[PDB]
């Protein structure tokens, strides 16, 4: 009775035509059972040989399983309306809660009549000479490209008149589960529940007989004053088929929105094949470690409490070991709504202040996702340290209103280049050069006091000879030094003001900059008339 | 809603281009509530209609508040759609010289002219929900949407018939239409200005501001710090700066100034200028006053505006079409959020540069912003107060030399 959603194949592409595997006797027998039972329900209709399309069907346990990968490859794209999945920390405390599951979710939302031609499939012919039956779907099939989005849209357009007619209750629908929250007395709440089930039943949507405190909703337990994610169990199997691997990457990419540090990359790499939905697959050792360590991170119990809109959101950040940060979002002290780890250290040069800013912006974004507001921050950095940083940084940067919290290790600025040249300080005109052919080079400096130095270097590049020249200038100078270079590369690296790097030359330059008192770095154009630069250049030439 | 009575124009996208498929970014609870209230009433009035997931296109949507405004206004990020929409078929050069120019929001007028049926699917947008409680509410426009570049082009004739009795009675006033904004400029006194723009406002309401003064817009030229006593560092900074300026003016020379730096001297050592060095410095001083060769406004090419943070709340900017041929240079100071917010000052700088570029050339530039992508994308919507949105790029390379002080 639900109005259908128009569906069209991709432009210039007909329906699928995949040859059906003949199976054994038992599988066929069970398939005829389940398929006839599904033909008693209006889900599928028998078609004559006029239809030239076919979709492979198997039988695992029984359980029917259809391979719609080709049909999905030819079905139009559908816009994913959701920005993610609901987080239980975004739930407001309700006096009455009920979680309903939709029975036969897909199989109760009608499919576009013009599209059913492409849903054709064959039950394999078991033999002396007995026929294979030809069905087409009259409803959304499981595993089809458009079934989730169309089912969600139909569910929304079904629930809207009921949600308007019942403003005292709130309904959050996602996949199998409907969350019905209310502050009404439990009686009126139950009556509204039954009204919702009758409303869904009028449209052909059944919901078989959660009333108990452990409300399982989207893999969560919604206890009265807290919530806990259900531990996700991954299969330990000697041999993996391809359906179980795709199902597993489904539940893993699902579990990505609740757990940090869960990757599906190398497992998803094994989904590029022409093989059918039942063949054995060899498992790469990259996917072995990928499933192992992820199966270990899912052992971490995650818990939290509910959101009170009458209070403000507080987000506290702490520094860890190697580019790692921890954060807690809470409204009352130590009663965290959501905790998490942020893992990013730039593959190029970076500093702790940048990482802290990126953490603030990310937890701000997800905080707007879950609660629609930006939390007040508590960061392990002083006010004057931040003020100096953002006021002196060449790029526009800013973080929202925050307060300093003295939680070691504190975020500090390890060095600060000066704005003006230093009077009385030694001036080092540095330069370096190398030849690609012999992989040999020179790095050196000349000094107004006559000091000079040239070092020959193996395993160095030109842009590495420049940094080596700056490094030699820092080593052989006092605590206050002015350095003049012609390399926009080296000076461009130093101007980013990093405190750690993958290149150990850059890191030793950083330590030399920390141990100094005053460092003024100037730039001059190369191969122009210029005092010391042409001297040190002629040396390194 | 009902089929609009006005006959519809057949619009189409650029050849080979498909519709926009941009994801919706998270919105605050305040803006989501505002967009729900707005879009429900707009759905009741037949301006928008709910759609399903079979529409593969989407366009970001959010809400803004103008300067000194308490009412939320819906702003759809039609940038990609405008980039994919077919160009249609003038900018008054007299507008830049008027003493007072008022900007009025006439986007609501567009809500009276229907949008092409076969084109409506490209105007799809999705209002998100907090914590994804309910799936987002999707709409498509049945009417000319605000922020779409086709709306003023299609509504131009109707606007002309609306403004003719005001345009012939007052032929001195200059009227230019850009997107949802109408710019009315004149050399009149401010008191008469308010009255005449009120006259045109009632004239718009019979069928049913933001004030600027462009003749006071200042440029920021290339100035050389010309002191009396010169240290080595000052002269090498000058030699680098003029060696950079030699790409704009090939007549710049730095020989006699570089000869002063001969030998390896300390950066703070005072250097006396020679005779030909002072002569060459003065010559290079006047060559910077000569106009740049080959510079002119080409409407067929995009405008590019680069912004540089100068500290202490002042920001420099350059508007050009190809490197070193600046149509306008300038600097801003004492903007909103000065000395406490760089993102707000940069946003206001983008808005001011954009308004000026619309007044001068009739088109918005493409911006090179001195900010990380993540920070700007994190906070820029919190301070946007304009009905248009320009495209922008992100610069992550630190400038060796500031060059505009
Ligand atoms: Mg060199």
């Amino acid at each position: 009775p639900i109005e259908t959603v128009p569906v069209k194949l991709k432009p210039g592409m007909d329906g699928p035509k995949v040859k059906q595997w003949p199976l054994t006797e038992e599988k066929i027998k069970a398939l005829v059972e389940i398929c006839t039972e599904m033909e008693k329900e209006g889900k599928i209709s028998k078609i004559g040989p006029e239809n030239p399309y076919n979709t492979p069907v198997f039988a695992i346990k029984w359980r029917k399983l259809v391979d719609f990968r080709e049909l999905n490859k030819r079905t139009q794209d559908f816009w994913e309306v959701q920005l993610g999945i609901p987080h239980p920390a975004g739930l407001k405390k309700k006096k009455s809660v009920t979680v309903l599951d939709v029975g036969d979710a897909y199989f109760s939302v009608p499919l576009d009549e013009d599209f059913r031609k492409y849903t054709a499939f064959t039950i394999p012919s078991i033999n002396n000479e007995t026929p294979g039956i030809r069905y087409q779907y009259n409803v959304l099939p499981q595993g089809w490209k458009g079934s989730p989005a169309i089912f969600q849209s139909s569910m929304t357009k079904i629930l809207e008149p009921f949600k308007k007619q019942n403003p005292d209750i709130v309904i959050y629908q996602y996949m199998d589960d409907l969350y019905v929250g209310s502050d009404l007395e439990i009686g009126q709440h139950r009556t509204k529940i039954e009204e919702l089930r009758q409303h869904l039943l009028r449209w052909g949507l059944t919901t078989p007989d959660q009333k108990e405190p452990p409300f399982l909703w989207m893999g969560y337990e919604l206890h009265p004053d807290k919530w806990t994610v259900q531990p996700i169990v991954l299969p330990e199997k000697d041999s993996w088929t391809v359906n179980d691997i795709q199902k597993l990457v489904g539940k893993l990419n699902w579990a990505s929105q609740i757990y940090p540090g869960i990757k599906v990359r190398q497992l998803s790499k094994l989904l590029r094949g022409t093989k059918a939905l039942t063949e054995v697959i060899p498992l790469t050792e990259e996917a072995e470690l990928e499933l192992a360590e992820n199966r270990e991170i899912l052992k971490e119990p995650v818990h939290g409490v509910y959101y009170d809109p009458s209070k403000d959101l507080i987000a506290e950040i702490q520094k860890q070991g190697q580019g790692q940060w921890t954060y807690q979002i809470y409204q009352e002290p130590f009663k965290n709504l959501k905790t998490g780890k942020y893992a990013r250290m730039r593959g190029a040069h970076t500093n702790d202040v940048k990482q802290l800013t990126e953490a603030v912006q990310k937890i701000t974004t997800e905080s707007i996702v879950i609660w629609g507001k930006t939390p007040k921050f508590k960061l392990p950095i002083q006010k004057e340290t931040w003020e100096t940083w953002w006021t002196e940084y060449w790029q526009a940067t800013w973080i929202p209103e925050w307060e300093f919290v003295n939680t070691p290790p504190l975020v500090k600025l390890w060095y600060q280049l000066e704005k003006e040249p230093i009077v009385g300080a030694e001036t080092f005109y540095v330069d370096g050069a190398a030849n690609r052919e012999t992989k040999l080079g020179k790095a050196g400096y000349v000094t107004n006091k006559g000091r000079q130095k040239v070092v020959p270097l193996t395993n160095t590049t030109n842009q590495k000879t420049e940094l080596q020249a700056i490094y030699l200038a820092l080593q052989d100078s006092g605590l206050e030094v002015n350095i003049v270079t012609d390399s926009q590369y080296a000076l461009g690296i130093i101007q980013a003001q990093p405190d750690k790097s993958e290149s150990e030359l850059v890191n030793q330059i950083i330590e030399q900059l920390i141990k100094k008192e005053k460092v003024y770095l100037a730039w001059v154009p190369a191969h122009k008339g210029i005092g010391g630069n042409e001297q040190v250049d002629k040396l390194v030439s | 809603g009902p089929i609009s009575p006005i006959e519809t124009v057949p619009v189409k996208l650029k050849p080979g281009m498909d519709g926009p498929k941009v994801k919706q970014w998270p919105l605050t609870e305040e803006k989501i509530k505002a967009l729900v209230e707005i879009c429900t009433e707009m759905e009741k009035e037949g301006k928008i209609s709910k759609i399903g997931p079979e529409n593969p296109y989407n366009t970001p949507v959010f809400a803004i508040k103008k300067k000194d405004s308490t009412k939320w206004r819906k702003l759809v990020d039609f940038r990609e759609l405008n980039k994919r929409t077919q160009d249609f078929w003038p900018h008054p050069a007299g507008l830049k010289k008027k003493k007072s120019v008022t900007v009025l929001d006439v986007g609501d007028a567009y809500f009276s002219v229907p949008l092409d049926e076969d084109f409506r699917k490209y105007t799809a947008f999705t209002i998100p929900s907090i914590n994804n409680e309910t799936p987002g509410i999707r709409y498509q426009y049945n009417v000319l949407p605000q922020g779409w570049k086709g709306s003023p082009a299609i509504f131009q004739s109707s606007m002309t018939k609306i403004l003719e009795p005001f345009k012939k009675q007052n032929p001195d006033i200059v009227i230019y239409q850009y997107m949802d904004d109408l710019y009315v400029g004149s050399d009149l006194e401010i008191g008469q200005h308010r009255t005449k723009i009120e006259e045109l406002r009632q004239h718009l309401l019979r069928w049913g501001g933001y004030e600027l003064h462009p003749d006071k817009w200042t440029v920021q030229p290339i100035v050389l710090p010309e002191k009396d006593s010169w240290t080595v560092n000052d002269i090498q900074k000058l030699v680098g700066k003029l060696n950079w300026a030699s790409q704009i003016y090939p007549g710049i020379k730095v020989r006699q100034l570089s000869k002063l730096l001969r030998g390896t001297k300390a950066l703070t050592e005072v250097i006396p200028l020679t005779e030909e060095a002072e002569l060459e410095l003065a010559e290079n001083r006047e060559i910077l006053k000569e106009p740049v060769h080959g510079v002119y406004y080409d409407p067929s090419k995009d405008l590019i505006a680069e912004i540089q943070k100068q500290g202490q709340g002042q920001w420099t900017y350059q508007i050009y079409q190809e490197p070193f041929k600046n149509l306008k240079t300038g600097k801003y100071a004492r903007m909103r959020g000065a000395h406490t917010n760089d993102v707000k000052q940069l946003t206001e700088a983008v808005q001011k540069i954009t308004t000026e570029s619309i007044v001068i050339w009739g088109k918005t530039p493409k911006f090179k912003l001195p900010i990380q992508k993540e920070t700007w994308e994190t906070w820029w919507t919190e301070y946007w107060q304009a009905t248009w949105i320009p495209e922008w790029e992100f610069v992550n390379t630190p400038p060796l030399v500031k060059l505009w002080y």
